[PDB]
């Protein structure tokens, strides 16, 4: 980039001088540094094509107008250059009305998608006879029935073709009098669209990372929240991406309270921990209200740049940048009452600033409570299968070295991990564990072209809460109480009664 | 499984560059070719085991021998006199090679021992009026690099960049 | 060769310098690192006649101008030079225009490739009959109904005479006032030509190889391709040939997406797998769309001569080059329905480029669903008809030491490819078996001149994915449970348990 | 289980499931089993002696029983190294 092609276009031999420039300082291709946002834009240019943003003025640039721009603005204020964004358009499916002004008898055609259809009509018929013989040509056409729908409009002699890939474009024509066609399209996207888009738009081959629809989220209704939230769900545990989402709660007008919020999260359900919800909506420097998603994020991988990717996306030392304020003050015993059920909060501390106060997912296992589990794990895995791609499509000839390989090459993978810090262990015997050999391969399975590889891991956990128990000693009792207290506690916690007994209140 | 035979010990051929003097002359024995790392041992703190840390990379010496014949005074003359001049090296050539007989089918470049000094010169091994043995012409030589080439394989590279 | 024969148009002795200019690698005469492109040249330079090409610039100066010339771009730039082009240029049969202008009595002469026919013509005869007697007597000629065939010309007094054999030339005259005579030959080849060049122009003694014709299958319609194909079938399951082929889809406009490209390779057939579809068209560096074949089978040949013959055309590495997308964006359930009806994707993969992604065939058999086990038993097949040209034409006294000599050649034939690692099998009696001696053969097949042998072979296998399975582990108890899991794990494979059970969906 | 995670897969890629309970098999040696004799109202396998893979198996093929805490304590202690 800059700062140095400045004297390519020079042709003497002379010694120049230029100013530095800001340098475009290289994102690193690891798995978990890229943020997705499912928005939409009237101009649809790259609809269901995930594209990547390099700043606010090239998002408005190529989308123009969008209820997402104030997202992405925090996102690149938060991330302060680190990561990457990809936006994704959600297409809004074509559109096409068929009027059948007369029955007039004659041969005329209806091409869809470059396919065309001949239509006979014979004295005595009638509009919605024609109607229905499109209607029934279209959806018995083994290519159209797949592409497009046809159904009946507002009229007997009206047909509707509705795009069944918005992704691809759906063209139309006629051939006849008696038949008149429209282009229509909603203007405004539907819950259908951007669940369509999110189970049908990302490949498995893009890096993975967190998945936002802040406009999604502000935008719907309870129900179709809930089914955005359900197709975030089933695409990050999806056996191909294991990623995670980052949900919001709807617009404050109707989620006032952290009960609200409680109740939300309640529904929304995610069983591995991929979808963690976050709730104080952020009131930017405009006064305007944004879904925490996109800052989230981006100050998620500012936090993997700087600290490593153990740490989860919460703290005092990392807060949030182009806001001012939340739009609720969540008060300490909301907090205690909404941390335990998954929502995670934001809080605006004074001498801090806006800081996420929760790292907890919606998950009921004990094991995935924290969103650094469910992040090093991803990474894990996507790690390991950035790997193997390598190794897909080898021979596994007579020596079946390549087996073995397989399971040393895991062995290495999951050792880099190790050094990077992403498990609890002093050493890799007790980080991890790897089961990849030619024992535990089946000749059927392997002729199908299967291969099962085994890890175990142990992810390294956080701090959520921190006691401080006190003593008060008397004058010159120091030491001469502590070392009697001290051996009792050492002793309760070697011997495995400190644990046990009642919590108290 | 065994797709190709591996290299015998008799499967190399060896030649010398002295000065600005190509020797033609086959030498029939050659000590070991090495890379060796002298070594270090330290410690951060966490742990009472030691690592061993590389460093001082050194080529240790190589012994040529072969049969001391005719035609043996000029290459004689040529070693005693090389480390006279500070510009002169002696370059070992080492080119592998399968042959059955006089007939060989070398594969691969040839391993290139280059900027080595003479630390020794025994024309004579021994004189024993009732033995039987070949006198052997010793050459103890110092390589301070290594290489590869002229060939398709390149034996030694090393991690320029 | 150039590089060596720089001096030998010198004179004087000395030494001089000639800068070191391109070299070639003689690609050697194994049985498949060979491609034979059918393609169409307006100049029938080689009228069907596989003629090797040396490159781009050496098909361009013998064929001039030509559809296949972006295929032959991408074939060597993939190829990098390890592996033969043979292009066959279809020959459009000649035709000749007969036109009986008036019914004049006297005897006429039809001459065709020196074959005269003479008629008749007498009081009141018409042009109609004159015709109708030529077309008679040419039809009824023991040689010229072999040679060529007359048909009814535009009108009844027009005769139209087509080579029934594009390779040979057709001559043809006329000595007669009524007589007229013109030179027909269609400007573009027929499917009917292609298939004739199919079906008639390859040789058994011409090295294996794979067997493409973009030009065909991008500018022909949907009957015409499945002609072609079956065509191709034909040729390469052949008992004579035992080839591979090689389709692409029709032109995107018509095959838009990979539903239809799933349809397109389903009228398909290849009953042993011989044929291989592929689907998404490559643009080249100048937005040119062209069939991925080309760029497949030289890709193909790259990596047989780099990682050995038991390796697929498929992998991030060797990924394809002179090309810089594809020409429609394969999602990721579109090839999961379509990979495995047969349909072998292309993919524009970030960080890896375009990459072919796929390596099954159009067989619905199991055992042969690889195109690399397809490739290992021609390769088989292959270099044994190579190594029995020799021992054909030998004679048999009766020692019946030749068919002993036959059994330790196939011997020795077979442990070649087992140390190339064709094989699935630690050792030769693990890899295959041979039977060949008197002990089956039969004096009257001896008699006859034919001998019979049998060969038993293991083909390898690949890696089509591969099956994460990982176990997120408490801290601390890590040990334990690998040890378990592990025993488990090791008990089921060698019980043979491991396989038995239902699948999951 | 665990094994068959990829058999109905199309594409060709490399992607990840969690490991699952992978049951140990019991080798066909003498004094491996036990045979309990019980009572089910409803006759699913009268007088027919049935392999039982674990509790849930159980109760579902029987339904109600008094044998219920039997089947739990013995495959609790067995912890997969018999068969019931």
């Amino acid at each position: 980039m800059t700062n140095f092609l400045n004297g390519v276009n020079i042709g003497t031999p002379g010694a120049y001088a230029f100013y530095q420039t800001t340098q475009s300082r290289p994102i690193n291709v690891e798995p978990f540094r890229t943020c997705y946002m499912v928005g939409f834009a009237s101009n649809g240019v790259n609809k269901n094509v995930p594209t990547r943003i390099s700043n606010l003025t090239d998002f408005t640039n190529v989308y123009g107008t969008s209820a997402s721009t104030n997202s992405v603005d925090l996102f690149f204020k938060n991330s302060q250059g680190f990561g990457n964004l990809y936006f994704v358009n959600v297409a809004i499916p074509t559109r096409y009305q068929i009027v059948v002004t007369a029955a007039t008898a004659g041969s005329y055609s209806v091409t869809v998608n470059g396919v065309t259809k001949a239509i006979t009509v014979v004295g005595g018929a009638t509009t919605t006879t024609i109607a229905a013989d499109v209607i029934s040509a279209i959806n018995n056409d083994t290519v159209l029935n797949k592409e497009v729908l046809a159904t009946v409009g507002g009229t007997s002699s009206t047909v509707v073709i509705t795009s069944k890939k918005p992704t691809n474009t759906t063209t139309a024509a006629v051939t006849g009098v008696i038949f008149t066609l429209t282009t229509t399209t909603g203007t405004s996207p539907s819950v259908a669209d951007y669940v369509y888009t999110i189970n049908n738009t990302f490949d498995p081959a893009l890096e993975a990372g967190f998945v936002i629809a802040p406009e999604a989220f502000s935008t719907f209704t309870k129900s179709d929240r809930l089914s955005i939230q359900v197709a975030l769900e089933n695409l990050c545990s999806a056996y191909r991406y294991q990623w995670a989402a980052l949900i919001d709660s709807g617009a404050m007008s109707e989620i006032s309270n952290t009960d609200r919020a409680i109740a939300e999260a309640a529904t929304y359900n995610s069983v591995q921990g991929h979808c963690s919800y976050y709730y104080p909506y952020l009131i930017n420097l405009d006064d305007q209200q944004v879904p925490p998603s996109a800052a989230v994020a981006g100050m998620a991988l500012y936090r993997f740049v700087i600290d490593g990717f153990a740490e989860p996306p919460a703290g005092v030392n990392f807060p949030l940048k182009g806001v001012k304020n939340v739009a609720y003050k969540v008060t300490w015993e909301e907090q205690n009452v909404a941390n335990p059920e998954g929502v995670n909060c934001i809080l605006n501390k004074e001498n801090y600033g806006i800081v996420v106060w929760g790292a907890r997912t919606l998950s009921a296992d004990p094991n995935i409570v924290f969103i650094s589990t469910r992040i090093i794990l991803n990474i894990v895995i996507n790690t390991l299968n950035r790997g193997y791609d390598f190794d897909i499509f080898n021979s596994v000839g007579g020596t079946a070295t390549v087996l073995d390989n397989i399971q040393r090459k895991t062995n290495t993978l999951l050792t880099t991990l190790y050094q990077a810090g992403l498990f609890y262990g002093q050493t890799t015997s007790e980080a991890f564990s790897v089961l990849g050999d030619a024992s535990v391969q089946v000749p059927s399975l392997l002729q199908q072209g299967l291969v099962n590889m085994f890890i175990w891991v142990v992810p390294s956990t956080i701090i959520e809460r921190l006691i401080i128990n006190i003593k008060q000693t008397a004058i010159g009792d120091l030491e001469a109480t502590v070392a009697l207290d001290t051996a009792a506690l050492q002793s309760s916690v070697e011997e495995g009664t400190a644990t046990e007994g009642t919590a108290p209140v | 499984a065994v797709s190709k035979r591996p290299f015998s010990i008799n499967s190399f051929a060896v030649n010398l560059n002295i000065g600005n003097f190509v020797d033609a002359r086959y030498w029939s024995k050659c000590s070991k070719i090495e890379k060796t790392y002298n070594t270090g041992e330290y410690s951060d703190g966490q742990s009472n085991i030691i690592y061993t840390l590389p460093g001082a990379i050194k080529y240790p010496e190589v012994v040529l021998s072969k049969a001391f014949s005719p035609g043996d005074e000029e290459l004689i003359n040529r070693l005693i006199a090389v480390n006279s001049d500070p510009i002169a090296w002696v370059t070992v050539f080492i080119q592998p090679m399968y042959r059955d007989g006089y007939y060989n089918v070398p594969q691969g470049g040839k391993i290139i021992l280059e900027f080595c000094t003479v630390a020794r010169a025994t024309p004579i091994n021994e004189i024993d009026t009732i033995g039987s043995n070949a006198a052997m012409f010793e050459c103890a030589l110092n390589p301070s690099r290594i290489r590869s080439d002229g060939g398709n394989i390149n034996w030694w590279s090393e991690p320029a960049a």
